[PDB]
DNA sequence: GGTCAGAAAATCGGTTGTGGTCAGCTGCTGCCACCGGTTAACCTC
DNA sequence: GAGGTTAACCGGTGGCAGCAGCTGACCACAACCGATTTTCTGACC
């Protein structure tokens, strides 16, 4: 889940609206993930309820 | 020391760019002379005259905002 | 103290080197041109190296 | 990197007006480009004359030169 | 292909293959580049032996 | 034998204008994915 | 001996992409004119 685990590429939100590196850390109200790096798939922790 | 390709040569980039876009007749024919000495004047011109330049000398050869020039008219009257 | 080396092996070794010095006397301009003169093994490379 | 700083000092080879210009029409300060009236708008002039005035700074950028640094980078 | 009896040297091409790699977004300055140098898109990647 | 004055450049800048072209927007056009009802196939009350 | 059952087949929905027609934003260019400003020439006599 990319709303979780980061997005899949650099700075891609997943609609595709924001796609600049001026976003930054903004989470997109249409698909629901946060722009940033992709590098945070390394190390985003997720839980199960 | 260098042992480059001819861009030393290549008397377009010796010195100031703008003196290339000279705003007087007179200052810019010292930079149309000097692309007599340039290896490249052929396909330089040509390439100037296809995309159709706007300004500036090219190719040993000043352009207009469509085509080739003789040479601009000064400010002021014309002569006889 | 002293020790041989291939040259075939040593421009291997030391091609970040190499390639920053006949940057630096403009053997070639760029980092690519530098890449693919070092590839194709150029005379100069050896007084370079 | 080395192309985006050669472009930084090619670009701040000509003057502040033109050089604000290239940088707002093609986003290099925000990411985001404008449109021909909006830098018109922005700088103070009509839009036809900020576009003779980006045409020929286009020239010149086209220029060999200053393309004498960037011939190679492709 | 290359042709029968072409003495080759190390790195050169052996198969000229191309493959489609479809098209990525693009850099503002990639953008700016080639609009001045006005060149092909080439929205296919090489993959030559 | 000086002397304003006019004509005519170019040059930066508006203007108009207009024409087109394309980004996109969006209601039809039509096809495409679940959902389940039914219809001829198996085991012997 | 069809009763009851059964995998699959056979209507019957909502989702989505297309998609062609319709805006308006926005640029191309094109002239085109408009102050500016030199600057040369042109009679006065
Ligand atoms: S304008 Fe003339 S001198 Fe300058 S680079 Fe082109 S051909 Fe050479
Ligand atoms: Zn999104």
């Amino acid at each position: 889940c990319e709303k979780i685990f980061g997005p899949t590429r650099d700075w891609e939100c997943y609609c595709g609206k924001y796609k600049r590196v001026r976003f930054k850390g903004i989470i997109c109200e249409r698909c629901g993930v946060e722009v940033t790096r992709a590098k945070v798939r390394r190390e985003r922790m997720g839980h199960i309820e | 020391q260098t042992p480059r390709q001819r861009l030393p040569v290549l008397p377009c980039h010796v010195g100031d760019p703008d003196l290339w876009f000279a705003d007087t007749p007179a200052g810019l024919e010292v930079a149309k002379t000097l692309c007599v000495s340039c290896p490249i004047r052929r396909q330089c011109l040509a390439a100037a005259l296809q995309r159709a330049e706007p300004w500036g000398v090219w190719g040993g050869e000043i352009f207009d905002q469509g085509s080739i020039v003789s040479h601009k008219r000064p400010r002021g009257r014309p002569r006889k | 103290h002293q020790c041989g080396l291939p040259k075939l092996m040593a421009l291997e070794l030391f091609k970040p080197f190499v390639m920053k010095r006949l940057v630096d006397l403009n053997h070639a301009q760029n980092i690519k041109s530098a890449k693919r003169m070092v590839e194709r093994q150029r005379p100069q490379v050896w007084d370079v190296l | 990197t080395l192309l985006q700083d050669q472009l930084q000092s090619v670009l701040d080879t000509l003057s502040e007006r033109e050089a604000g210009v290239v940088r707002l029409r093609f986003g290099l300060t925000d990411g985001q480009p404008r449109t021909l009236d909006e830098i018109g708008q922005v700088y103070g002039v009509t839009r036809e004359r900020i576009r003779q005035i980006e045409s020929k700074t286009m020239s010149k950028l086209r220029h060999p030169s200053r393309s004498q640094v960037l011939r190679d980078y492709l | 292909i290359v042709r029968i009896g072409a003495e080759v040297r190390d790195g050169d091409i052996l198969v000229g293959k191309v493959t489609p790699k479809g098209e990525t977004e693009l850099t503002p300055e990639e953008r700016l580049l080639r609009a001045i140098f006005g060149e092909k898109a080439r929205e296919v990647r090489d993959t030559s032996l």
